[PDB]
């Protein structure tokens, strides 16, 4: 079976073995048949902790590197090392992208579902592009821009306001917006716009209720933080 | 160290 | 959760 | 050299890629040299982390071939298999360094007791995950392991002394887990509590730790 890969990918993720989780999905996603929402929520979980053990390893590594910048044997070491983490954190982003690609992105037969994985294109090329160097940074830049504002597009037409989706897309584009183009005025209003909608249209099913009030929770958070 | 606030796995 | 000894 | 693989490890550690500091550690064990204090640290404390993951692994794909009796089961099965053989590799690689470079050249009683705590603590491990044969010998080098690493900080070091209180926590933890005996367990946990408790009379902050958790698994242990 493929349910078989499936319930592996399960056992795996209750193990808190994440590279199994994603190698499972891997797999299942290149049995080429549209993905269930069970499996899309998996392959997504797996490759959301892989990727962001990379990223919190890179993130500790660059802030020693440029805190020793009066040491040097030292400073070259952490400069490797950043640089070998970087080439496993790109490697998975490639994976997911690939797959995005290749699979997700043509079969999605649903606007939700195309909607989940052009938002996941855009969050993936956003963390490549964190790590990005100073003649590729732009390319991957609007790569992950594109992919956005197209999954931000469609949403706007196909989905609700209150739609978890459509409002963790806000969250991340906005996101984009605040520390990769460093426009916080753009991050803020497409904060904000995003969570006086969901006001607006209260009237919001009994199951998303529940991730949509959470979700604009964490939008006005972030407003009120990117305030002052 | 810094997290970026985007969507978590809640 | 073994009960022993941490770091 | 000691020092770069040394400086890699922290890094790693800050890093929490705990596999990548086992193996700066490890080939820093290789180089045949006497191990510091901070050396040591970090070697235990690579290796933790390192096993912990595949025990808390196997400790879930257990309980779930456990609750289990379908098709699912065989699943957990293999893979509680898989997790166990990594984890036996881990336990062997390390004790393996122990045999070999770290009680050998340990030339302090202080180290030779940690040391000694660590063979038993990775038998134990092994212990956890034996399959009934096996089982009853590789119980016996851990409690033979322990035992020395205890009549050694009998002897040598003061009751409150952090690598005495942590042998005692882990000894009565063997007992208690391994051997089935908790009788053993909750008399040597509370002597150690009291003799920790009456030598009040010294970095302290490691010792009460060690304190609260006898006195906790004490109190666990008695309901």
């Amino acid at each position: 079976d493929k349910n078989e890969l499936v319930q592996k990918a399960k056992l795996a993720e209750q193990a808190e073995r994440y590279d199994d989780m994603a190698a499972c999905m891997k797999s299942v996603t290149e049995q080429g048949a549209e993905l269930s929402n069970e499996e899309r929520n998996l392959l997504s979980v797996a490759y959301k902790n892989v990727v962001g053990a990379r990223r919190s390893s890179w993130r500790v590594v660059s802030s020693i590197e440029q805190k020793t910048e009066g040491a040097e044997k030292k400073q070259q070491m952490a400069r490797e090392y950043r640089e070998k983490i970087e080439t496993e954190l790109r490697d998975i982003c490639n994976d997911v992208l690939s797959l995005l690609e290749k699979f997700l992105i043509p079969n999605a037969s649903q606007a939700e579902s195309k909607v989940f994985y052009l938002k996941m294109k855009g969050d993936y090329y956003r963390y490549l592009a964190e790590v990005a160097a100073g003649d590729d940074k732009k390319g991957i830049v609007d790569q992950s821009q594109q992919a956005y504002q197209e999954a931000f597009e469609i949403s706007k037409k196909e989905m609700q306001p209150t739609h978890p989706i459509r409002l963790g897309l806000a969250l991340n584009f906005s996101v984009f917006y605040y520390e990769i183009l460093n426009s916080p005025e753009k991050a803020c209003s497409l904060a904000k716009t995003a969570f006086d909608e969901a006001i607006a249209e209260l009237d919001l099913s009994e199951e998303s209720y529940k991730d949509s009030t959470l979700i604009m929770q964490l939008l006005r958070d972030n407003l009120t933080l990117w305030t002052s | 160290l810094y997290r970026s606030p985007s969507m978590p796995e809640n | 959760r073994s009960p022993s000894m941490p770091e």
